[PDB]
Protein backbone atom coordinates (compact mmCIF):
# COMPACT_ATOMS: atom_id res chain seq x y z
CA UNK A 1 0.00 0.00 0.00
CA UNK A 2 2.75 2.36 -1.03
CA UNK A 3 2.64 6.14 -0.93
CA UNK A 4 5.08 8.70 -2.29
CA UNK A 5 5.54 12.46 -2.06
CA UNK A 6 8.08 15.13 -1.20
CA UNK A 7 6.74 15.67 2.34
CA UNK A 8 4.93 12.44 3.13
CA UNK A 9 2.09 10.89 5.12
CA UNK A 10 -0.21 12.89 7.37
CA UNK A 11 -3.23 12.37 9.61
CA UNK A 12 -5.14 14.56 12.05
CA UNK A 13 -8.44 13.89 13.75
CA UNK A 14 -10.85 16.65 12.61
CA UNK A 15 -12.46 16.67 16.08
CA UNK A 16 -9.22 18.10 17.50
CA UNK A 17 -7.38 19.68 14.51
CA UNK A 18 -4.19 18.27 16.02
CA UNK A 19 -1.84 16.32 13.77
CA UNK A 20 -2.02 12.95 15.49
CA UNK A 21 0.61 11.55 13.13
CA UNK A 22 2.95 13.03 10.52
CA UNK A 23 6.13 12.14 8.65
CA UNK A 24 7.80 15.54 8.21
CA UNK A 25 10.05 14.81 11.17
CA UNK A 26 11.81 18.18 11.26
CA UNK A 27 8.53 19.90 12.12
CA UNK A 28 6.79 17.56 14.57
CA UNK A 29 8.80 15.70 17.20
CA UNK A 30 8.40 11.93 17.38
CA UNK A 31 7.23 10.36 20.64
CA UNK A 32 7.52 6.83 21.94
CA UNK A 33 4.35 4.79 21.27
CA UNK A 34 2.73 2.60 23.89
CA UNK A 35 2.88 -1.18 23.98
CA UNK A 36 6.37 -1.51 22.49
CA UNK A 37 8.18 -4.81 23.01
CA UNK A 38 11.65 -3.95 21.67
CA UNK A 39 13.28 -1.00 19.98
CA UNK A 40 16.48 -1.09 17.92
CA UNK A 41 17.92 2.43 17.95
CA UNK A 42 21.37 3.03 16.46
CA UNK A 43 22.48 5.37 19.28
CA UNK A 44 21.30 5.57 22.89
CA UNK A 45 21.94 8.09 25.68
CA UNK A 46 21.00 6.02 28.74
CA UNK A 47 21.52 7.23 32.30
CA UNK A 48 20.94 3.77 33.80
CA UNK A 49 20.05 0.24 32.68
CA UNK A 50 18.31 -1.93 35.27
CA UNK A 51 16.25 -5.10 35.40
CA UNK A 52 13.09 -5.76 37.38
CA UNK A 53 13.04 -7.63 40.67
CA UNK A 54 12.75 -11.11 39.12
CA UNK A 55 15.22 -11.91 36.32
CA UNK A 56 18.77 -11.06 35.31
CA UNK A 57 20.07 -8.39 32.99
CA UNK A 58 22.01 -9.94 30.12
CA UNK A 59 24.39 -7.64 28.25
CA UNK A 60 24.80 -10.22 25.50
CA UNK A 61 26.31 -9.39 22.12
CA UNK A 62 27.66 -11.32 19.17
CA UNK A 63 30.08 -8.45 18.67
CA UNK A 64 32.73 -7.20 21.07
CA UNK A 65 31.95 -5.30 24.27
CA UNK A 66 34.02 -2.17 24.86
CA UNK A 67 33.12 -0.59 28.21
CA UNK A 68 35.26 2.45 28.97
CA UNK A 69 35.24 4.39 32.21
CA UNK A 70 36.60 7.89 31.75
CA UNK A 71 36.78 8.56 35.50
CA UNK A 72 37.07 4.85 36.37
CA UNK A 73 35.00 1.68 36.79
CA UNK A 74 33.79 0.08 40.03
CA UNK A 75 32.64 -3.55 40.04
CA UNK A 76 30.58 -4.41 43.12
CA UNK A 77 29.21 -7.91 43.57
CA UNK A 78 29.14 -11.06 45.64
CA UNK A 79 30.63 -13.62 43.23
CA UNK A 80 32.58 -11.82 40.49
CA UNK B 1 21.72 33.73 53.06
CA UNK B 2 19.41 36.74 53.35
CA UNK B 3 20.09 37.91 49.78
CA UNK B 4 18.20 35.03 48.09
CA UNK B 5 15.17 35.18 50.41
CA UNK B 6 12.04 34.67 48.30
CA UNK B 7 8.49 35.73 49.17
CA UNK B 8 5.44 34.43 47.29
CA UNK B 9 1.76 35.22 47.77
CA UNK B 10 -1.46 34.31 45.99
CA UNK B 11 -2.20 35.82 42.58
CA UNK B 12 -4.79 35.54 39.81
CA UNK B 13 -3.23 33.45 36.98
CA UNK B 14 -6.05 32.65 34.55
CA UNK B 15 -5.29 31.67 30.91
CA UNK B 16 -14.41 19.09 19.26
CA UNK B 17 -16.66 18.44 16.26
CA UNK B 18 -16.46 16.87 12.80
CA UNK B 19 -18.63 17.75 9.81
CA UNK B 20 -18.33 18.21 6.05
CA UNK B 21 -21.17 18.97 3.63
CA UNK B 22 -21.03 17.89 -0.03
CA UNK B 23 -23.53 19.17 -2.61
CA UNK B 24 -25.44 16.11 -3.87
CA UNK B 25 -25.28 12.41 -4.71
CA UNK B 26 -28.82 10.96 -5.03
CA UNK B 27 -29.35 7.47 -6.50
CA UNK B 28 -32.00 6.12 -8.87
CA UNK B 29 -35.13 7.08 -6.94
CA UNK B 30 -38.50 5.50 -7.82
CA UNK B 31 -37.04 2.40 -9.49
CA UNK B 32 -39.99 0.77 -11.28
CA UNK B 33 -41.27 0.74 -14.88
CA UNK B 34 -42.43 -1.63 -17.62
CA UNK B 35 -42.32 -1.81 -21.44
CA UNK B 36 -45.01 -4.40 -22.23
CA UNK B 37 -48.45 -2.75 -22.12
CA UNK B 38 -47.39 0.06 -24.45
CA UNK B 39 -45.63 -2.54 -26.61
CA UNK B 40 -48.86 -4.56 -26.58
CA UNK B 41 -50.82 -1.50 -27.75
CA UNK B 42 -48.39 -0.58 -30.54
CA UNK B 43 -48.20 -4.21 -31.71
CA UNK B 44 -51.96 -4.78 -31.32
CA UNK B 45 -52.88 -1.89 -33.62
C1 LIG C 1 10.00 -9.23 35.63
O1 LIG C 1 10.85 -9.68 34.58
C2 LIG C 1 10.63 -11.05 34.20
C3 LIG C 1 11.66 -11.37 33.14
O2 LIG C 1 11.29 -10.84 31.88
C4 LIG C 1 9.19 -11.24 33.72
O3 LIG C 1 8.96 -12.63 33.49
C5 LIG C 1 8.59 -12.82 32.10
O4 LIG C 1 7.48 -12.00 31.73
C6 LIG C 1 7.11 -12.12 30.35
C7 LIG C 1 6.00 -11.12 30.11
O5 LIG C 1 5.12 -11.03 31.22
C8 LIG C 1 6.70 -13.56 30.05
O6 LIG C 1 6.43 -13.67 28.66
C9 LIG C 1 5.22 -14.40 28.39
O7 LIG C 1 4.94 -15.35 29.43
C10 LIG C 1 3.81 -16.20 29.19
C11 LIG C 1 3.59 -17.05 30.42
O8 LIG C 1 4.39 -16.52 31.47
C12 LIG C 1 4.10 -17.03 27.94
O9 LIG C 1 3.03 -17.93 27.69
C13 LIG C 1 4.30 -16.10 26.74
O10 LIG C 1 4.57 -16.85 25.57
C14 LIG C 1 5.41 -15.08 27.01
O11 LIG C 1 6.63 -15.80 26.98
C15 LIG C 1 7.81 -14.52 30.44
O12 LIG C 1 7.38 -15.87 30.29
C16 LIG C 1 8.24 -14.29 31.89
N1 LIG C 1 9.35 -15.16 32.24
C17 LIG C 1 9.53 -15.65 33.47
C18 LIG C 1 10.73 -16.53 33.65
O13 LIG C 1 8.77 -15.39 34.40
C19 LIG C 1 8.20 -10.73 34.76
O14 LIG C 1 6.88 -10.76 34.24
C20 LIG C 1 8.55 -9.31 35.18
N2 LIG C 1 7.65 -8.85 36.23
C21 LIG C 1 7.23 -7.58 36.32
C22 LIG C 1 6.31 -7.28 37.46
O15 LIG C 1 7.59 -6.72 35.53
C1 LIG D 1 21.41 33.56 44.71
O1 LIG D 1 22.24 32.40 44.51
C2 LIG D 1 22.86 32.34 43.22
C3 LIG D 1 23.59 31.02 43.14
O2 LIG D 1 24.60 30.93 44.14
C4 LIG D 1 23.78 33.55 43.04
O3 LIG D 1 24.34 33.52 41.73
C5 LIG D 1 22.99 34.84 43.24
O4 LIG D 1 23.87 35.95 43.19
C6 LIG D 1 22.26 34.83 44.58
N1 LIG D 1 21.44 36.02 44.71
C7 LIG D 1 21.72 37.01 45.57
C8 LIG D 1 20.77 38.17 45.57
O5 LIG D 1 22.71 36.97 46.30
Amino acid sequence: TSITSDIGMQFFDPRTQNILFSTDYETHEFHLPSGVKSLNVQKASTERITSNATSDLNIKVDGRAIVRGNEGVFIMGKTI
Amino acid sequence: DWCNVSLVDTSVPEPGILEHDPFFCPPTEATARDFLADALVTLLV
